[PDB]
């Protein structure tokens, strides 16, 4: 699965 | 509702405590309460809202994926009929996930987006709107899926247009938006070539603007650029 | 309540799905529903009940520890008054933790323990009773703490007496009971020498009975023995 | 902190 923006 | 009696500042303080305690459902409830006070959110407060709901929905997404895979295996050729329980429980988790997404979208519509005039705030919220429609799309089927996909696309596109006019190509919100929109194209919209093109153009335009950044800004921008590169490697 | 309309077998099936999905609050609710059907639990079902509540209370304990440490630091000499929020939120988490412990103890009292006649079942439940009183003791203060500590001790002691009469020294339930009672002595009852003695005697009596075990039984017994040894190393 | 019995 593609990686999306991580949390802080 | 339940947070109406608590001071805004106390809600924010408790959100930060909940984050330290890894109590993300509490964190989300505190931040919902803070949003419902009706004042605009600061950068730090927007981050707290995002962290809280991302962790809640992230656990739900992970659980839904596990259950959907079990369900798919239950429905194969030469699998034993195990009854309605897997579907029921997958539906239960799905409905809770949809409820969280609907809650976030409701906060954005009432009235975070409309009161956000600065590019940094408006883009942040439009990105979030695209993200939560994307999470709804992950569990949607059929024609319902079509309208939800269009809603995600429309939010991301508005955010893209603003970000290109008003932010430098290294701005981390602009970069994370482009990263997430590229994920939308690849994983949701069945547009892998659009995903690849967006990721490449975003990466290259950021690379060219890194020379303008301080060390701390450079660290944030390059971290997201690495995620663009990671996806490009996965996709090509 | 909410699980009264669902078949026992469906509750058990959904508990197993919830475990795979790491949805431990759901798992606990399903297993509570199964217990409330009124039938005795099998070994596998006892394990599901334990896994569910251990993970729920474990997250609460971890959160409570984080918040208690922040609170203690807030109350030191030359610390800034930050208001009532840390205490309030620590109290909120504490109250939820106490509620989970009270729920488990209620299931054990109504009527799991009284209907458990075999040693393996009765010891399992008495150990659980000691454990959940121990978790209450971790957050208790004063004279309330004294009575809760006594309740934990009494449950563990009854379980010890049965286990010594009715189970071999390598039985994993007997071993885990002794491990947990040793933790009680060290961490709760301020009896480190009792903790050390119990851990040593338990380890040595198990070591002497390992020759009777199959490979699979040996793996389980030696795993718990290693935890006894780990604690002995920490304590000496 | 001392180690207690782990889950399955
Ligand atoms: S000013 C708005 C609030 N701040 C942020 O969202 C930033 C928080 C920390 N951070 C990141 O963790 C990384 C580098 C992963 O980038 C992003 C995170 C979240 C978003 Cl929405 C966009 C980028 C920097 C952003
Ligand atoms: S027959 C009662 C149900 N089964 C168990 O409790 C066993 C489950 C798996 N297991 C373990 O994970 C280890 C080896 C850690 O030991 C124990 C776990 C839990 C307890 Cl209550 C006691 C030992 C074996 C026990
Ligand atoms: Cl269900
Ligand atoms: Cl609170
Ligand atoms: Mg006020
Ligand atoms: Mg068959
Ligand atoms: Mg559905
Ligand atoms: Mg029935
Ligand atoms: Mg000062
Ligand atoms: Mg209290």
């Amino acid at each position: 699965r593609s990686t999306s923006t991580p949390n802080v | 509702g339940a947070m109406g009696s608590m001071e805004r500042a106390s809600l924010i303080q408790k959100a930060k405590l909940a984050e330290q305690a890894e109590r993300y459902e509490d964190m989300a409830a505190f931040m919902k309460g803070a949003v419902e006070k009706g004042e605009e959110l600061s950068c730090e407060e927007r981050n707290l809202l995002s962290v809280a709901y991302k962790n809640v929905v992230g656990g739900q997404r992970a659980a839904w994926r596990v259950l959907s895979s079990i369900e798919q295996k239950s429905n194969e050729e030469g699998s034993e009929e195990k009854g309605p329980e897997v579907r029921e429980y997958r539906e239960k988790v799905e409905t809770e996930l949809q409820g969280v997404c609907d809650t976030v979208l409701g906060l954005l519509d009432s009235h975070l987006i409309k009161e956000a005039g600065d590019a940094e705030s408006r883009v942040f919220y439009l990105k979030m709107k695209g993200d939560y429609y994307r999470y709804l799309a992950e569990v949607a089927t059929g024609d319902d899926k079509k309208r939800i996909i269009d809603s995600a696309r429309s939010a991301y596109q508005e955010a893209m247009d603003i970000s290109k006019k008003e932010m430098p190509p290294t701005n981390p919100i602009r970069l994370g938006l482009a990263l997430n929109f590229s994920v939308f194209h690849y994983e949701i919209a069945n547009s892998p070539e659009e995903a690849i093109s967006l990721a490449k153009t975003t990466f290259d335009e950021a690379m060219a603007d890194l020379h303008t950044l301080s060390e701390d800004s450079y660290k944030d921008s390059t971290l997201i650029m690495q995620l663009l590169r990671d996806n490009l490697t996965l996709w090509t």
